[PDB]
């Protein structure tokens, strides 16, 4: 009985919290994964001498 | 290499012959599954030797069995039913008590469970040792309860052969794909010793099958 | 009668953040990097192959070194490698042979497993003897362990398959904290890089973030149509990757409360049983049951590889810290490092 | 005037040849990239392979006493070509037996059978069949010494030589087929008694699908090796008694046709293999 | 963790002597184990060396041919068989446990020693310093020179500080040329760089008292160092 109580409070906790536009996180994730790129030993080829896995 | 490079090369060789030597052993060992109801009754076929799933280890006729309980997993078997995919037998338990006892029909649940468990995708080959507890409660039951409770198309005597044959005939129909599946049936008698030989020979059958998978001539 | 009021009351919440979270969308991430330059290919070989395992993978975890890893089999037996000379450094038997997780502290000094006993066992590898000992097993557990993280050296947090996660003080042994909220099984858990914050995956086709400090849940994500057997934090920890046994694998966000990509294709129709990001977050590797792994491009949504060469399901796969290499273990009792 | 007789025994040692070979070749290179060494069935497939690989290396030498009665090979390759013939193909009926015992042990003894047939002892009982003819090869490159109106290869036994060479014959004959056919026929009869009582029978597919098809892989390999091997054992033992015009032609032919289904064992074992285990027909 | 040593004493040249090691408080069989010997008024030599389940065994030049080494793993006890026996074997001799795999910390505890008196190339490794007067709270630099350079191919650099207290065993300070032991406060520092090496002890106390060695483990026989002594 008491559950539906919990679960209706948890929701409204749940609906309360400020969200961002998903073009603020699309910008984000992208300049995450452009500020990172080059120091990314599988997206791009590893040379022979710095591979560790020969 | 270093000196102490060669010698952890060493300690990793040490350490795979430990690994092979161990897998040897366990490769030396059947597995069986008990599997039933709460109230089917498996303490009396794991009393006849003399949290979390519990492991019973015995050895019967110079051969080492681990016998695995997985009833007090109260969960979603369908996400750790495949750890058991590799066991040489399943011993599913079914009591024949509790035809006219509901707690839904138990005994229809029973049917279920089985029907799960044998057409299960991980069981296509695994052997079913169906023991059928509880024949005296039975006999002295069946004298007063008529089995149309739990089965309305009987259509047959109400004594204690007829019904028990019935009720063992319904249990090997639920079995689809029979040809490369096998179900061993056998009725639990406590005042005995010999239940685990059953068991025993069954197992030696799955042994002789992998057998003939070994040699190429299956 | 009041049990109606209060379902009528959910739905009236749910439909409130579902019309928040329509009005918070405005562009999908795939219109925003349809201007971005792709990955043509990428070509991943084995360079290096663990074998000693005498039964199925279970599951695999780095050290914070990305040189040492452990490794778990259903024979009963948790193997620390040398990734780099493919030497055995440990073997450790367990007291239960059916292990379904393994971890290994950031600081390395121990390991932990777990599976169908429901407890979660804490080895010490740095102990005055030469042997690894058990140094406690964490029980309170009603179902099985799905998996296990380290907190630090005396905290861990474990998932169960009673649809609940703990937080444990391993010193005391105890349950410091519980998290309760899903209706399903628990079956991954993923740490944030702050490690204050961690996402659970659950066979009700939902996704929830805890925070461990205070102990409820955040925020609640449904996309999936089956159970979530992975999940993963992106590098970022503002957003995180979930598959499931519908084929497909999810880019959620949590800033956003959304859902930001759907990785998925026609031509595969098994699970996901383990995903993993990159380094940088570029890619996403998922690891399936048609015992291979696809390497996703995480923005633009192609399959960018294929990582073939295991005999059976790839249960777990691994990237290091470095991203320096890829370790997969499968159900064909070998571990593959690609690179 | 046989010339058309030589043409077809040649071309039926070349084609035996030729088949035993690429059969041979085909088993090394599948027991390496497709299956591991790792059961004892494989092991002796393995070493079986071996030994027809190396019986199946003097048909030219063969070929060429027939067409030319002379042999240009000098008292060195008479010794070599015997020691290999003998030894190869004491080694093969050998694993032949002992892959029937292993057969019989895992079926009619399956408790002991899962901690005999280990790959360790199974590799151990294959080296001391390999070795055990070691002590036959090594007398017969030992002694056989050349001796030609006719150019004629074989073993100069001490004196009493007839004695000697009949006490050698008879062991051979019983040492090389009937102890090997007695106990083959007796391992896979036990066998298929023990399978007829395991529960392949009733079911319209069980019996007719496994235990028919075992029963016929069991006839097969027990007929071919019969009629594969006892042609050529009986006419040397019908040389020895009775007495035949062994400078005649035709008795020749009839010589180079019972090698011919030696080697014709030879190369149709690995056509067994190939062609009727289901392990391999699976994988 | 024990190593209780027996046997020993007085012998006339040209006899034989079994010495004997007591293993207790670990895990014996898992351990490579070495006998190193120490002159009454000089420094370590390394003797004898058997591994985890008795597969390698070296030996010294000096001991080559005379001196043989068991080891008894269900007793967890260690053997040294001393045959021809002369005036340079006058010694006190110690047992070493050394554990070998990655991120190891090998020569981490010895025996007490027990004392045999008779009747009457390689890496040199040579310490500079000697006799070198030391002040409580100050730090000091002892310096180690090599031969050949250990700075091996995969990043390791085999180096091991040892110190050893009067009337005491000697006791591990550094693995390999960086690492701190086990039990050792944060006051000693491993530098260096190919055959010259440094440790530093930022705070002295009371105890630092002792005598300084540096080993190698790049290649056997294992030379060790000369004494750097600091007494005040
Ligand atoms: N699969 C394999 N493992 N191998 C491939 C087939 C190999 C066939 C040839 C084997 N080979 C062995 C030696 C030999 C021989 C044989 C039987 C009885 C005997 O006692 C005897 O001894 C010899 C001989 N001696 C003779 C002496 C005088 C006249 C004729 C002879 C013919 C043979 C045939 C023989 O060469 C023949 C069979």
């Amino acid at each position: 009985i008491a559950q539906a109580r919990k679960l209706v409070e948890q929701l409204k906790m749940e609906a309360n919290i400020d969200r961002i536009k998903v073009s603020k996180a699309a910008a984000d994730l992208m300049a995450y994964c452009e500020a990172h790129a080059k120091e990314d030993p599988l997206l791009t080829p590893v040379p022979a001498s710095e591979n560790p896995f020969r | 290499l270093s000196a102490e490079d060669k010698a952890a090369v060493e300690r990793s060789k040490m350490i795979d012959r430990n690994l092979r030597e161990d897998g040897e052993k366990a490769a030396r060992e059947v597995k069986l599954l008990l599997l039933g109801a709460g109230e089917s009754g498996k303490n009396t076929i794991v009393k006849q030797m003399k949290t979390g799933i519990v492991e019973t280890h015995f050895t019967f006729k110079d051969l080492h069995f681990k016998m695995f309980d997985v009833g007090a997993q109260r969960s979603e078997r369908k996400k750790w039913i495949h750890c058991f995919e590799g066991v040489t037998a399943i011993i599913f338990c079914v009591a024949l008590s509790d035809y006219d006892l509901v707690l839904m029909n138990r005994m229809h649940a029973s049917m279920k469970l089985f029907d799960s468990i044998c057409n299960n995708k991980w069981f296509t080959d695994t052997s079913i040792i169906l023991f059928l507890n509880k024949k005296d409660l039975f006999e002295e039951k069946i004298k007063k309860s008529p089995l149309t409770i739990c089965y309305p198309e009987y259509a047959g005597s109400n004594t204690y052969e007829e019904a028990a044959a019935y009720i063992q005939c319904q249990f090997e129909d639920l079995n689809k794909r029979k040809d490369t599946k096998e179900i061993y049936t056998h009725f639990t008698c406590s005042t005995d010793t010999k239940n685990v030989q059953f068991v025993f020979d069954a197992v030696t059958d799955v042994i002789i099958k992998n057998n003939l998978k070994d040699c190429g001539l299956f | 009668s009041e049990l109606d009021q209060l379902r009528q009351e959910a739905e009236q919440l749910k439909n409130q953040i579902r019309d928040a979270r329509k009005a918070c969308a405005d562009a999908t991430l795939s219109q925003i990097t349809n201007n971005i330059d792709p990955v043509g290919r990428i070509q991943m070989r084995t360079r290096r192959t663990l074998r000693g395992h005498l039964a199925k993978i279970y599951a695999m975890h780095w050290g914070t070194d990305s040189r040492l890893l452990v490794s778990a089999s259903q024979d009963g037996k948790l193997i620390i490698w040398d990734s780099y000379t493919t030497n055995k450094v440990h073997a450790i038997p367990l007291r239960s042979s059916w292990v379904m997780t393994c971890a290994y502290a950031p600081s390395g000094n121990y390991v932990a497993c777990g599976g169908l006993d429901n407890i979660c066992s804490i080895y010490n590898l740095k102990t005055r003897e030469g042997n690894v000992r058990v140094s406690r097993e964490l029980a309170g557990h009603t179902g099985y362990l799905s998996c296990c993280r380290f907190l630090d050296d005396n905290q861990i947090v474990t998932s169960s398959g009673d649809t609940t996660c703990a937080l444990w003080d391993i010193e005391t042994g105890q349950q410091t904290t519980t998290f309760t909220g899903h209706t399903g099984d628990v079956m991954s858990l993923s740490l944030a890089p702050d490690t204050r914050l961690f996402v659970s995956g659950a066979c009700d086709a939902s996704a929830k973030l805890w925070d461990v400090r205070e102990g409820m849940c955040r925020q609640t994500f449904t996309g999936h149509e089956s159970d979530i057997n992975a999940i993963c934090f992106f590098p970022n920890g503002n957003a995180f990757a979930t598959g499931s046994d519908d084929a497909t694998c999810r880019l959620f966000d949590l800033r956003a409360d959304q859902e930001l990509m759907t990785y998925s294709h026609d031509n595969i129709i098994c699970g996901i049983t383990s995903v993993s990001f990159s380094k940088s977050g570029r890619l996403l590797l998922a690891g399936y049951d048609d015992f291979n792994c696809n390497v996703w491009d995480a923005l633009k949504a192609d399959r960018a590889g294929v990582l073939a060469g295991h005999d059976n399901r790839v249960s777990c796969l691994g990237v290091t810290d470095d991203g320096m290499a890829v370790a997969t273990g499968s159900w064909d009792s070998f571990l593959k490092i690609w690179n | 005037s046989s010339l058309a007789l030589a043409i077809a025994i040649t071309a039926l040692y070349s084609a035996v040849c030729a088949v035993g070979l690429l059969g041979n070749v085909l088993v090394m290179f599948g027991i390496v990239r497709y299956t591991k060494m790792k059961t004892a069935t494989n092991i002796y497939i393995f070493n079986l392979a071996l030994a027809d690989a190396l019986a199946t290396s003097t048909l030219p030498f063969q070929s060429a006493k027939y067409l030319m009665e002379t042999w240009p090979f000098g008292e060195l390759l008479c010794k070599a070509v015997l020691s290999i013939d003998y030894y190869n193909m004491f080694t093969s009926i050998f694993t032949l037996t002992m892959m029937s015992v292993d057969r019989y042990i895992a079926v009619c003894h399956p408790v002991k059978a899962l901690d005999f047939r280990t790959p360790a002892k199974a590799k151990l009982i294959n080296i001391c069949i390999w070795v055990l003819a070691s002590g036959v090869g090594v007398p017969i490159m030992v002694m056989a010494v050349t001796r030609p109106g006719a150019v004629v290869c074989m073993l100069q036994f001490p004196s009493p030589s007839w004695y000697w060479d009949t006490v050698t014959k008879i062991c051979v004959f019983l040492f090389a087929f009937v102890v090997p056919i007695l106990i083959i026929t007796v391992c896979y009869g036990l066998m298929l008694l023990r399978l007829r009582s395991v529960r392949l029978l009733s079911g319209s597919k069980e019996k007719d699908r496994s235990l028919r098809r075992i029963t016929r892989m069991v006839l097969v390999v027990v007929g071919a090796f019969v009629v594969c091997w006892a042609p050529i054992h009986i006419f040397v033992i019908v040389w020895t008694l009775v007495d035949i015009d062994r400078r005649d032609p035709l008795v020749v032919a009839a010589l180079h046709l019972c090698i011919a289904l030696g080697y014709a064992n030879s190369s149709l074992n690995p056509v067994l293999y190939a062609f009727l285990d289901e392990n391999f027909k699976r994988c | 963790v024990q190593l209780v040593e027996s046997g020993g004493g007085l012998v006339q040249p040209g006899g034989s002597r079994k010495l004997s090691c007591s293993a207790s408080g670990f895990a014996f069989s898992s351990f490579g184990m070495h006998w190193v010997r120490q002159a009454p008024e000089k420094g370590l030599e390394w003797v004898a060396y058997i591994s985890s389940g008795s597969g390698t065994i070296y030996y010294a030049d000096t001991v080559k041919g005379r001196f043989t080494i068991s080891r008894d793993d269900p007793k967890n006890t260690l053997f040294l068989q001393m045959t021809s026996l002369r005036s340079e074997d006058t010694a006190m001799y110690y047992c070493v446990r050394s554990i070998y795999y990655y991120g190891s910390s090998p020569f981490d505890f010895w025996g007490q020693g027990t004392t045999l008196t008779v009747s009457s190339s390689d890496i040199v490794m040579t310490q500079a310093t000697s006799s070198v007067p030391v002040t409580p709270g100050e730090s000091v630099s002892i310096s180690c020179r090599s031969s050949k350079s250990l700075l091996h191919s995969n990043g390791n650099t085999y180096l091991y500080w040892f110190l050893q207290r009067p009337g005491q065993s000697p006791q591990l300070l550094i693995y390999r040329m960086s690492n701190l032991a086990s039990g050792v406060p944060d006051r000693f520092s491993g530098s260096g760089s190919g055959t010259a090496f440094t440790l530093t002890i930022s705070r002295l106390e009371a105890e630092d008292v002792g005598v300084y060695y540096c080993m190698q483990h790049l290649e056997y026989p294992l030379t060790f160092g000369a004494g750097t002594k600091l007494e005040l």
